[PDB]
């Protein structure tokens, strides 16, 4: 599961 | 003509090149095609928190969350918000809650999350 940043939309 | 994920994917876009007021425009005529999806509300209400617009990023995260119960970056955001708002407790308790759904949902946000908390507790300490 790629590591992704969470302030991102989606 | 332009569908709502069009609308979405060109916020998306705008965002990525820090237009966070245009971007919020765009998802907010995604939301006109379709007011339905939680998605589009959570992607909003990021825009605001970039615009220091804290009560406008809350109402959006309470509409994704009648949505989507189960969204993570809705809670995040709230908690992100009550947190600029000296909210410390709900935030810490709104991160935490992101934390376990993102374990259960098998999502990697490396150590943003733990990260956050960590921010959360730190501030609310340096307020006693």
């Amino acid at each position: 599961l790629p590591k992704t940043p969470i302030f991102r939309p989606d | 003509s332009p569908s709502a994920q069009e609308l979405k994917e060109q916020g998306n876009r705008l965002f990525v090149g820090r237009k966070y007021p245009e971007a919020a425009a765009c998802y907010g005529r995604a939301i006109t095609r379709n007011p339905l999806v939680a998605v589009y509300y959570t992607n909003r209400a990021l825009c605001y928190l970039k615009m220091q617009q804290h009560e406008q990023a809350l109402a959006d995260c309470r509409r994704a969350l009648e949505l989507d119960g189960q969204s993570v970056k809705a809670h995040f955001f709230l908690g992100q918000c009550q947190l600029e708002m000296e909210s410390y407790d709900e935030a810490i308790a709104n991160l935490q809650r992101a934390y376990s759904l993102a374990k259960e949902q098998r999502l990697n946000f490396g150590d943003d999350i733990p990260s956050a908390l960590r921010i959360a507790k730190k501030k609310r300490w340096n307020s006693i």
